[PDB]
Formats: structure tokens, C-alpha cells, sequence
């Protein structure tokens, strides 16, 4: 059997695509055969995303594995909910409920607020960015207004790259003017590195400060520079390297060559590529469960236009979504099981702290506890 | 570098099983799958079956009743055991390792080992001199002929002057006649040295491994 | 053959019968100068990216020169991208987005700077900001940064996330102190709906100061805020008592007396004025393009919407430059856009209500942060 | 099963030329085709993946194109290493079918075959049957017909035609054949000739032997 | 020095070649323009003593 899917990868996601290839070649079974059509594009441009989605719907794909940015969430979600085409996305979970979007990144607002309450913080700064939406910002603001905190929220997204040092220095001077010893960084692996370099330049990594890296990847960034600074920093970690599955994967991942698999010759692994591996596993398991129950999901090449009127959804889309949401497996990110809305439930986030000898796990946050 | 070394028997009795092995070096037999192909003489290869990395195997609908691939991940080996190998079923069996980069390609393909399942018994190759019947050398190099007969199994490797003088030696491919290798060769030996030093064609059977030299 | 007599203009209106639609049709009926604008109005759910994309593509396939319509939070990121990638201008009276290209023309003036100027003129230190998550997120970030830089205590609460018990809790927690300072960022209709609950906790009127972040202060009712010691302060963009606004309104009233519109203009809002000004902007731009003999023609018929590679429009840049260069004195005051397409060179009359006394404190500008009176 | 069938069975072109081998499938392969190269020694390797992109480390001269059923691989500037078979596979559904492909050869000067015949040794005289080996070397192209005339009477029976591969340096497809008759007839025959009709020289050249 | 400059601590040192002089300035004006291919290390504003 041939089950055609589609792949929407951003311009620059090399390690993610390498992990996708590793998962495709590793999880292949005999019940079917995935034939993904890859289409690298710019996810932040809604026009290119619409063009790629229509191009891949013109082939009659079954699902579409792809990323999206805050400027393209609505296009992807609306097209998927209207045309009845699933969408496995390792990006941030959309705000609210959205059918036919099988999100893969576990939530962080709960664990973030739990860590804030654990450290018993009352006044702190919160440097955020509008890349992954403004859900965490609103959650933090509401929790602070309910628990009477002093949050100093600052958008560091408009920092231009030509004179970033001056703006960062002025920002940290203004933060010191209010005596802000606690800072929560909510950025990706690049803005976090930039802010860390600026902190080191301005000399604030000395003992007496505390930072919280608000992202599922702690060891992804450059931590060998703040480790010996004196200040204690904490963060979250979805993919732990102490498990047996992650260890067996890394033992066969660091040995790969960077020429064939770009970004593979490394000991660590970004959590987005781990979610990509798990997404390949989840699609394979869903197709196996559909083929085991003898569900004839074979659709002819009558896909036709992409923006037809009226947009008629095929009768097998809801079946594929139901089979994809009812998949419970164990992967690199941990236990994978989705609720009715597609969001991830029953996960586990390993909270880490950067000691002088390295990051050490101090506990695990869940949703039931 | 991942490489599959297809090692097989090379010959087997008619209507008897044939088991070949492939030891993939550099690629874990538990992470990447293997696929077996059969290329006949001068024809396109046909995929017989594949043993996926997960352990599940899928074979072709034609050779399903005959082919059966079995993998040993500890020894890092994949064995193909095809029973009832007919004379027409004797083809170059090769093994390859599929990959995935924007399309399902077979990246590392093994060299493959030739298998000729034939019930021909080991017979000593008979090399006969094929005199041209001309005293005046029509060519600057004497085109000494050499025929083969009663050579089993096919073909009878023929080398002029026991492999020493092989200049202009056209050794045509043998045609299996009566379970014998009827090879023909024309060695362009030195016509000026004839017959003080003639290139005695040594013919050896591919199974008997017995070389006989005929002038 | 530079510019034809009939210029096709597209429109994306959310409702079939609204005041803004009647204003659009009337403004198009009032201009009698070549080239005549022929409208193609489509009723579209502005919250559906698929439906809006389908309408945009169906209009661009018809060979439309300019599209005039509204958008929402879930459609701006698609509309700006499509307009910037297809070189098609989009005149919109909706809420301005902080990030856009030069092809989308915002008709609504900015309000974050005027809000910060008002807060500074009043010198508020600790207050509550009731933000609407539908649109008022670009202003909340600016206000939070200004508060962090000026050492303020801005507690931010949402309308949707909070509930009736949440409303009571936030109101009583604000009532713990003596002074109550509220600044709300909601649309006209949403503010009218929320005022029904706001009136339940304001009849005491002990130190309540509300700042309405709307260009339609005159549109909101004054009965609920009255009978209470609450001082409200809101901006106002349209001035229906001046010469040009009153003349335009009198012409519209005579027209509506003779030939009715679709739906009357009861309780006139400001989006109607923005729509009238947008129609006038399109008319002026196309007049300026035709009078300069610039060749405007759609040679390639049935131009596809989604085609790779995307071949941008031929005469799109000239049309965009002419639409941006338009400057005149319409209904909302002075209509003139800057390089980014946003509105500049405008005046926002700050109006304060207390003891049912409508008093104009002053006006706002870009050169002067505030001008009292 | 998608039976990917190549267009041309065999092609021949000298160096410095650009060839283009095309293939067509039964059903839509969804542009998931792959062109590989098989040398004479048996070494195979990938040349173009996904029917659009060349493999890693392949020569930049070879490229591919064609979407849908038809797909063609074109070599920019031929050379000596480029003379090998080129096969095509369609990895869109199982069983993955491959195409027989065409082998590009070096075009040489149109020459005539030299008819040559050998006699039967006494061993083949006393064994019970003779054999006349007709070695028509220096033939171009390999397309040639054989007529074996024992005792003049052209008897195609016992004409076991088995040619040889075209040597690179020789640039001539050597032709070999065998003609048969009984030792009581061949030794009693009149003239055992073997005419080889080629494409360059339409006239047949027979290499007889007195019997 | 562009790394300790914004650290906060004050550091001091010595300098034999000053760039405020006229001779050093006229030399540097004809030293930073040189190509690093012919004169290695020349395409720089400063100069080791
Ligand atoms: C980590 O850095 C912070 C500096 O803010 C400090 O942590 C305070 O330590 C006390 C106990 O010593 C905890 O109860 C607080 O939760 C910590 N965080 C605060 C007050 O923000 C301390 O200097 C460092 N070490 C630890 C163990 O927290
Ligand atoms: C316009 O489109 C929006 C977006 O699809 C519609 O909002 C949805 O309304 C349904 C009604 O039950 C809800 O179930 C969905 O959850 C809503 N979408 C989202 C993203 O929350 C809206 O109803 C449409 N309006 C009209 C008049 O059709
Ligand atoms: C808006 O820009 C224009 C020109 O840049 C200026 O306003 C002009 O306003 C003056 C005063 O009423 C009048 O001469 C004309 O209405 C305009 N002048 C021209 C030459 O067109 C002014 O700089 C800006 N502000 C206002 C309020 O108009
Ligand atoms: C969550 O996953 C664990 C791991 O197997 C399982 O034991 C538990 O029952 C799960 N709980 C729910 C509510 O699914
Ligand atoms: C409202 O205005 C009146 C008179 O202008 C003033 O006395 C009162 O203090 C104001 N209210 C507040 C809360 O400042
Ligand atoms: C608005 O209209 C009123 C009524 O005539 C007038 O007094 C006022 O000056 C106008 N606003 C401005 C800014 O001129």
C-alpha cells in the first residue's frame, strides 16, 4: 500500500528533516509504505503556506506534517478544519480547540507557573517574544494579578540585529534600576543564546541572580558559559537522556555523519527533532491501526482544486483524525497520548537546574500532579 | 561506510534450496532495512523481497512461494533461502539497503554473487586446438583458435599461453551446450614467434578447477 | 487608453446590511468624476481564513484594481501577506496591525501614543488595564513596556478570560484602595455590552476614573456612567459640528430622505466615517492616476491567484504610490498616509465626561504630545 | 504493479555528445523515480533520486527531468566512464519495479567484418563430430546476420551465434559463431563457408575451407 | 578589550604607540588600506607595538 502524505518544513530546519529521515527509515513496517512529498518553504509567510498547502492537496495527501509560525497558524488551522486534512505539527499548540490539528508540543504554562510558585517568587521580569503567540504572557499576567505579583513584562522581539547590544544593555540597566534579580526568558534557542551572551558581557551571571529558561529545551542552548558564572539558573526538559530509549537512539545518532545527515554528529538533540521522530512514529502507528481494522481509506485522485466552492470534505478525513488521536505510544519525548482536541496529555516535564558540574534533574512536573 | 557483501553458494543441485547471506557492515540491521533483487543475464533487476528493520518482511507476489528472507540482528546478517531453484531461476542475486532523502532510494547496493543452479556434474574441461588452416599469416598477429568441449560447469576460463601472452586474445562467452561449456577463443599471439613460442591456451572448468593446456 | 472609464474595485464586507455598507455605497454614489468606480461587494466571514482567501482569490481572478474591506485578528496575517506577495492594495478601516507591508492602507489612526500621553498628563501610577484579546494586544505590549520604563503598576485583566465572579473580584480588589483607575481597550459594541456589567459596580462613584481607548467616545451611551461619581475620558476623531462634516452629513441626509439607503445611520459611528474617507481616497488616487496619463490596464485576463512562480502585478507599484500620496480634508479630519501606509497628520480631540458635562480638554498630534486648552 | 518500461533498448554515441535516456511507467509514479547506473563489472550506484536531484558525489554532467509517467535522464558531456547501463526504478508502491534500461556505447567508424574460419582437429574427427568456428572480428555495429554453408548448401542448423562485448580500445564488436555437421559429411563436404552480413558492408564475406 | 569594557570593573594599562599623534595617524591612514593578501595583518585599524 502507498499512503501519500505531505511535509512542510521551514527554510533552515535541517536537523528536523534529518530526524524525519531517520524516523522514516526506522519505523517502516510491512503493512503500508509512506511516501512523503517534502516542500521546504518559509512558514512565516502565509502566502507561501497557502500555495504549498494547495499544491499538496492537489495530490490527494492523507495528512500533512508541518510547522507553522504565529503569522500562519490561522491559515493552516482553517484549511485543515475546512478540507478535513489532518496536520501533525511539532510547533506550539494553537490557542483553544482546533479540529484536525494533532499538536505535538506539550504545554508549558502549567509547569512554568508551578516552578514560579515553587521558588516562591513575588517580583520578577519576564522577557518574552511573539513567535509562539501570547498565550504564556496572558497566563502569567492573569496568575500574577490573581496572586498579587510584580511582573515586569518586556517584548524583546523588536530588537534589531544591527544595534542589539545597545538595546540589550539599556534594557538590563533599566531592569537593574528596579533591582530585578529574577528574570524569566521566554524565547527560542537563538534569542536565549543572544540574551545569555549579553548578560555575560554586562556581567550579571555572577552569584545573586536567577534565570528561568521558559522552553522545553534546556541543554539545547550554550550552557557551558553560565555554568561557572556563580548564579543558579533553572529550566525545563522534555527529552531526558537517562531513559533507555533516548540512550539507544543517541548511541545510533551521534555516530551519523554530518555530510549525509546534517546536524547529526552531536551528543545532544533539539526537542523539535525529537518531536519530529515521534511524529513519524505516531503517523506510522495510526496507519497501522487503520490497516489492522481493515479500514478502506483508499481515495482516488479526485482531489481536484484546493479552493473549490463549496469546499467538499472527503468522508475519510474524520476517520483518519480519530485514528490519529487515539494513538498511545512511548517515544523520545515520553508517553504520547492525545485528548479529543489533539493536544498532548499525560506527559512529563523534567525540571533541571544548572549546577557547577552540569544540569541536574530536580523533579518532574505532570498535569495530574 | 555501509556495505553489504552478498556471499552465496554459487551452485546447487536442480530443484534444491539455495541459501545466500548478506553481512551489512556499517549499517545496523535493526535500524535500516534490507532489500533483495535478482538480475537475470542482460535483463532488468526484479525485487524479490525486503526484510524491514522492525523485523517484518514483505516479498513479491511472484516469488512469494519460493523466497523467504530471515534476519539475524545479533550476527548482523540477512539470509535469503529460495527453494526449488530452476535453471531459469539462476540469476545474479544482490542485496541493497534502502534510505530516505525526499524519496525512497536504494543507496548502498551490494556487488552481488552469481548463482547457477545446475545439475551438471564436475567434468574436466577439454581444450582443443583450432588450427586456422592457413600457412601465410593473414594478420600480423597469429589468430590461434582454441575450442572447448566437455567443460562443466560453464564457463571454461581460457587464457592464452597459460595467461602469459594475452595480446589481442578475444575470448567469447561460452554457450551452455549439453551441460558443457562450449567456449571459443581467438588469441592474437606473436605470428613471428610461431611456432617457437606459441600461446598454449589453458582452459579450466568453472567447477572442476582443472586447467588443461592445448596449443 | 491610459486609464479606462470603469475601474473595478473589490469589497469584503462582513454583514450584508450595516451602517458601514450604506456609507460605502453612498460615498461611491456621491463621486461623479472619471474614472467611475464599479464595486464588487462580497459578504465574507472575516474570521475564516479559508473563506477570506477564497474571496480574495475569486476577486483577484476577476481583475480587480483595489480591495476595500475589513479584517480580524485571524485574518490580518493572511491579508497583509497576500497583498504584499501579489502587489494588490488593500484599503482597510479596521484595527491597525503593528507589523505590515506598504500595500495595506490603514484608515484607523493609532491610539497607543495618545493613550500614553493622556496617562502621563494625568500621571497615573497604579491602575488596571482591561484589554480585549480580540484586537487590543498591540497596545497592551506598548503600555506594558512604558510601565516598565516609567515604574508603573499596571494590572492587566482580560474581558473574555474573566467571568462575572471574576468581574466582582477584580472590582472589589480595585476597591481596596481609595483611588480607582481603569483604562479599557475594547471596540464600540463590546464596550457597550461590557458597560451593562460595569454599571453594576460603579453606582457608588467613589474615585472612579475610566479611560476609554476608542475613537468613538461620542458613540458610547452616557446614562450608565451618569448617576455616579465616575470621570470618563475618551478620544474623538469625527467632529460632526464643523463645516465639511456637517455639509457631508446634510448631503447624506437629503439623499436618504429622497432615496433610502439599505439601513439607516441611527447613532452614527466612526467606522462609517472611515469608510467614506476610504472611498474618497480611492477616488482621489484613481483620478490622480488617470490625469497623469499613466497606463492602467489588465492585459492578462483571468490572472490566477496561486501560481508558481508568483508574477507580481505590472502597474501595482504606481497604484500603491498614488493611493499613499493622497492627502485631503475628508470626514475624519485630515486624511494623509505616511510611507508605511498608516495614517499620519491627524488630530484626536480628547473629551472628558463628568457630571454630564461634555468638556473638550484639548487635542492630540504627532508633533505635540498633547495640547491642553 | 507499475511496470516502468524504458523507451530505447540500446543507444550508441561517441564522446563529447549529450544523450538522453527516457522511461515511461504504467500508472502515476508521483515523481518518485530514481535513475541508477550499472557498470560492466557489476558495480551499481545511485545517480538521480526523486527524479529531479542527483545523488551525493555523482558527476554533475548527469541530470534528470520529467514529471508524471515519463522521466528522462540526460548526460551533459559523455566520456569513457559514462559508458554503462542506466536503469530506472519507481519507488512509489510495492513491488518496486525496475526498468531494463539502455547501455550507451562508444560510436566508432563503420567497418567491415573480417570473415575467418577454423578447421576441425583430428580429435573432433575421431570423437564423432566436427565444429567450424567462424570468428568474424572487427564488426561495427554488432547488428549482423550469419549464413553458415556446409558443403555450399547453406544450412542454418547448428549456427550457435554468441557475440562478444565491444572492447573499448578495439571499438569493434567481435562476432563469433559455430557451424556444425557430421564428421561423415563435413569431411565429405565441398566448402564450409560462413558469410557475415553487416550494416556498413552490405556485401557478404564468406570464409570457406576445402573439405 | 571590547569584552571587559562593559563589565563594570575598571582596568588600566600602558601604551607606547598613541594614535592621537600626527605621524602615527598618517601611518595608520596608509596602513589600514593595505590588503591582507599581500601584507598579512595589515587590514586592521590598530597595530601591535
Ligand atoms: C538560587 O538563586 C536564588 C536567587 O534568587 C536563591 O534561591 C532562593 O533560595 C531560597 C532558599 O535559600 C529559596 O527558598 C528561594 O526559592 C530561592 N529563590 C528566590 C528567593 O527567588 C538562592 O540564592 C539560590 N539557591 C537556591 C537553592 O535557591
Ligand atoms: C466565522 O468563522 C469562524 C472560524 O471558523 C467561526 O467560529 C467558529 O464557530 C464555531 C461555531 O460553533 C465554533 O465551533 C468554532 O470553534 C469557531 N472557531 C474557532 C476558531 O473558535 C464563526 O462561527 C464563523 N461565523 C459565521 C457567521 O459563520
Ligand atoms: C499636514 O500636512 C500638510 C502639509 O504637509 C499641512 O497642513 C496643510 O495645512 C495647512 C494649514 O491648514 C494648509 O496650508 C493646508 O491645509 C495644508 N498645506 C498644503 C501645502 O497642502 C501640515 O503640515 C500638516 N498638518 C495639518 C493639520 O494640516
Ligand atoms: C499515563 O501514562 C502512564 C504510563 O504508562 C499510565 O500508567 C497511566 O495509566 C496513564 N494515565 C492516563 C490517565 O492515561
Ligand atoms: C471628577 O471631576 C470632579 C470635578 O471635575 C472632581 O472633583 C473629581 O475629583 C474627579 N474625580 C476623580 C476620581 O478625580
Ligand atoms: C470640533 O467642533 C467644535 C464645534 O464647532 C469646535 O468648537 C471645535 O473647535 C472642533 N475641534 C477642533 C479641533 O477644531
Amino acid at each position: 500500500n502507498s499512503i501519500q502524505i505531505g511535509g512542510l518544513f521551514p527554510r533552515g530546519a535541517d536537523q528536523e528533516y534529518s530526524a524525519f529521515r531517520v524516523g522514516m527509515v526506522q519505523f517502516s513496517t510491512s503493512e503500508f509504505r509512506l511516501t512523503p512529498h517534502i516542500d521546504n518553504l518559509e512558514v512565516a509567510n502565509s502566502f507561501a503556506v497557502t500555495n504549498a498547502f494547495c499544491s499538496q492537496f492537489s495530490r490527494g495527501v492523507y495528512a500533512i506534517f508541518g510547522f507553522y509560525d504565529k503569522k500562519s497558524v490561522n491559515t493552516i488551522t482553517s484549511f485543515c478544519g475546512t478540507l478535513h486534512v489532518s496536520f501533525i505539527t511539532p510547533s506550539f499548540p494553537t490557542d483553544g480547540t482546533h479540529p484536525f490539528v494533532i499538536q505535538m508540543r506539550p504545554d508549558l504554562k502549567g509547569a512554568l507557573l508551578s516552578l514560579i510558585e515553587y521558588y516562591q517568587w513575588d517580583k520578577f521580569a519576564y522577557l518574552y517574544d511573539s513567535d509562539r503567540g501570547l498565550s504564556t504572557l496572558q497566563a502569567v499576567l492573569d496568575s500574577a494579578a490573581e496572586k498579587k505579583w510584580q511582573v515586569t513584562a518586556i517584548n524583546v522581539g523588536n530588537i534589531n540585529n544591527d544595534k542589539k547590544d545597545e538595546t540589550y544593555r539599556s534594557l538590563f540597566q533599566d531592569l537593574e534600576l528596579k533591582k530585578e534579580r529574577r528574570v524569566i526568558l521566554d524565547c527560542e534557542r537563538d534569542k536565549v543564546n543572544d540574551i545569555v551572551d549579553q548578560v555575560i558581557t554586562i556581567g550579571k551571571h555572577v552569584k545573586g541572580y536567577h534565570y528561568i529558561i521558559a522552553n522545553l529545551g534546556f541543554t539545547d542552548g550554550d550552557l557551558l558559559k553560565i555554568q561557572f558564572g556563580g548564579a543558579n539558573v533553572s529550566g525545563f526538559q522534555i527529552v531526558d537522556y537517562d531513559d533507555s530509549l533516548v540512550s539507544k537512539f543517541i548511541e545510533r545518532w551521534s555516530t551519523l555523519e554530518e555530510k549525509e545527515y546534517p546536524g547529526a554528529h552531536t551528543a545532544t538533540i533539539k526537542y523539535t527533532s525529537a518531536l519530529t521522530y515521534d511524529a513519524v512514529q505516531v503517523m506510522t502507528e495510526a496507519f497501522r491501526n487503520l490497516r489492522k481494522q481493515r479500514i478502506e481509506i483508499s481515495r482516488r485522485g479526485n482531489a481536484g482544486d484546493c479552493l473549490a466552492n463549496p469546499a467538499v470534505p472527503w468522508g475519510q478525513g474524520v476517520e483518519i483524525e480519530r485514528a490519529l488521536k487515539q494513538v498511545q505510544v512511548e517515544g523520545l519525548s515520553g508517553n504520547i497520548k492525545f485528548d479529543q482536541n489533539g493536544k498532548r496529555i499525560n506527559y512529563t516535564i523534567n525540571i533541571m537546574e544548572l549546577k557547577t558540574n552540569g544540569p541536574r534533574k530536580i523533579g518532574y512536573w505532570s498535569e495530574v500532579d | 561506510q555501509a556495505q553489504l557483501k552478498e556471499s552465496g553458494p554459487g551452485l546447487v543441485a536442480p530443484s534444491q534450496s539455495l541459501s545466500i547471506t548478506c553481512t551489512v557492515s556499517g549499517f545496523s540491521l535493526t535500524n535500516y532495512g534490507v532489500h533483495w533483487v535478482r538480475q537475470p543475464p542482460g535483463k532488468g533487476l526484479e525485487w524479490l523481497g525486503v526484510i524491514w528493520a522492525g523485523g517484518s518482511t514483505n516479498y513479491n507476489s511472484a516469488l512469494m512461494s519460493r523466497v523467504s528472507i530471515s534476519k539475524d540482528n545479533s550476527k548482523s546478517q540477512v539470509f535469503l533461502k529460495m527453494n526449488s531453484l530452476q535453471t531459469d531461476d539462476t540469476v545474479m542475486y544482490y542485496c541493497a539497503r534502502e534510505d530516505y532523502d525526499y524519496d525512497w532510494h536504494f543507496d548502498v547496493w551490494g556487488a552481488g554473487t552469481t548463482v547457477t543452479v545446475s545439475s551438471a556434474k564436475t567434468t574436466p574441461p577439454s581444450v582443443y586446438p583450432l588450427a586456422p588452416g592457413s600457412a601465410a599469416q593473414t594478420n600480423s598477429m597469429v589468430t590461434l583458435g582454441c575450442l572447448v568441449k566437455g567443460y562443466f560447469p560453464e564457463p571454461v576460463t581460457v587464457t592464452w599461453n597459460s595467461g602469459s601472452l594475452s595480446s589481442g586474445v578475444h575470448t567469447f562467452p561460452a554457450v551452455l551446450q549439453s551441460d558443457l561449456y562450449t567456449l571459443s577463443s581467438s588469441v592474437t599471439v606473436p605470428s613471428s614467434t610461431w611456432p617457437s613460442e606459441t600461446v598454449t591456451c589453458n582452459v579450466a572448468h568453472p567447477a572442476s578447477s582443472t586447467k588443461v593446456d592445448k596449443k | 487608453a491610459n486609464f479606462p472609464n470603469n475601474i473595478q474595485i473589490g469589497g469584503l464586507f462582513p454583514n450584508q446590511q450595516s451602517q458601514e455598507h450604506a456609507a460605502f455605497r453612498f460615498a461611491l454614489s456621491q463621486l461623479t468624476e472619471p474614472p467611475k468606480l464599479l464595486p464588487q461587494i462580497d459578504i465574507v466571514n472575516i474570521s475564516d481564513s479559508f473563506e477570506m482567501t477564497y474571496r480574495f482569490c475569486s476577486q483577484f481572478s476577476k481583475g480587480v484594481y483595489a480591495i476595500f474591506g475589513f479584517y480580524e485578528r485571524r485574518t490580518v496575517n493572511m491579508l497583509t501577506s497576500f497583498c504584499g506577495a501579489l502587489h494588490v492594495c488593500f484599503i482597510t478601516p479596521s484595527f491597525p496591525v503593528d507589523t505590515s507591508n506598504q500595500f495595506v492602507l490603514q484608515l484607523r489612526p493609532e491610539l497607543q501614543e495618545a493613550l500614553i500621553s493622556i496617562i502621563d498628563h494625568y500621571k497615573w501610577q497604579t491602575f488596571v488595564y482591561i484589554y480585549d484579546a480580540d484586537r487590543g494586544l498591540s497596545v497592551l505590549q506598548r503600555v506594558l513596556d512604558t510601565a516598565a520604563e516609567k515604574n508603573w503598576q499596571v494590572t492587566a485583566v482580560n474581558i473574555l478570560t474573566t467571568t462575572e465572579e471574576g468581574y466582582r473580584m477584580l472590582f472589589q480588589d480595585l476597591e481596596k484602595k481609595k483611588e480607582r483607575l481603569v483604562v479599557v481597550d475594547c471596540e464600540s459594541e463590546r464596550l457597550n455590552a461590557i458597560l451593562g456589567q460595569i454599571v453594576k459596580l460603579e453606582k457608588n462613584g467613589i474615585g472612579y476614573h475610566y479611560i476609554l481607548a476608542n475613537l468613538g467616545f461620542m458613540d458610547i451611551d452616557l446614562n450608565k456612567f451618569k448617576e455616579s461619581g465616575a470621570n470618563v475620558t475618551g478620544f474623538q476623531l469625527v467632529n460632526y459640528t464643523d463645516t465639511i462634516p456637517a455639509r457631508i452629513m446634510q448631503q447624506w441626509r437629503t439623499s436618504d430622505a429622497r432615496d433610502h439607503t439599505r439601513v439607516d445611520w441611527k447613532r452614527p459611528k466612526y467606522t462609517s466615517a472611515l469608510t467614506y474617507d476610504g472611498v474618497k481616497v480611492m477616488a482621489e488616487a484613481f483620478q490622480s492616476l488617470r490625469r497623469q496619463r499613466i497606463d492602467i490596464s489588465r492585459r492578462g485576463n483571468a490572472g490566477d491567484c496561486l501560481a508558481n512562480p508568483a508574477v507580481p502585478w505590472g502597474q501595482g507599484i504606481d497604484i500603491q504610490r498614488a493611493l499613499q500620496q493622497v492627502r485631503f480634508e475628508g470626514l475624519t479630519g485630515n486624511v494623509q498616509f505616511n510611507e508605511k501606509g498608516r495614517r499620519t497628520n491627524y488630530t484626536l480631540h480628547v473629551i472628558e465626561m463628568k457630571h454630564d458635562g461634555i468638556r473638550k480638554i484639548g487635542y492630540w498630534n504627532e508633533d505635540d504630545k498633547f495640547v491642553p486648552a | 504493479e507499475i511496470q516502468m518500461t524504458q523507451t530505447t533498448s540500446s543507444l550508441s554515441a561517441s564522446l563529447g555528445d549529450r544523450v538522453t535516456i527516457s522511461c515511461r511507467a504504467s500508472q502515476d509514479i508521483s515523481n518518485y523515480l530514481s535513475w541508477y547506473q550499472q557498470k560492466p563489472d557489476g558495480t551499481v550506484k545511485l545517480l538521480i533520486y526523486y527524479t529531479s536531484r542527483l545523488h551525493s558525489g555523482v558527476p554533475s554532467r548527469f541530470s534528470g527531468s520529467g514529471s508524471g509517467i515519463d522521466y528522462s535522464l540526460t548526460i551533459n558531456n559523455l566520456e569513457q566512464e559514462d559508458f554503462a547501463t542506466y536503469f530506472c526504478q519507481q519507488g512509489n508502491t510495492l513491488p518496486l519495479t525496475f526498468g531494463a534500461g539502455t547501455k550507451l556505447e562508444l560510436k566508432r567508424a563503420d567497418a567491415a567484418p573480417t570473415v575467418s574460419i577454423f578447421p576441425p582437429s583430428s580429435e573432433q574427427l575421431t570423437s564423432g563430430g566436427a565444429s567450424v568456428v567462424c570468428f568474424l572480428n572487427n564488426f561495427y555495429p554488432k547488428d549482423i546476420n550469419v549464413k553458415w554453408k556446409i558443403d555450399g548448401s547453406e544450412r542454418q542448423n547448428g549456427v550457435l551465434n554468441s557475440w562478444t562485448d565491444q572492447d573499448s580500445k578495439d571499438s569493434t564488436y567481435s562476432m563469433s559463431s559455430t557451424l556444425t555437421l557430421t564428421k561423415d559429411e563435413y569431411e565429405r563436404h565441398n566448402s564450409y563457408t560462413c558469410e557475415a552480413t553487416h550494416k556498413t558492408s552490405t556485401s557478404p564475406i564468406v570464409k570457406s575451407f576445402n573439405r
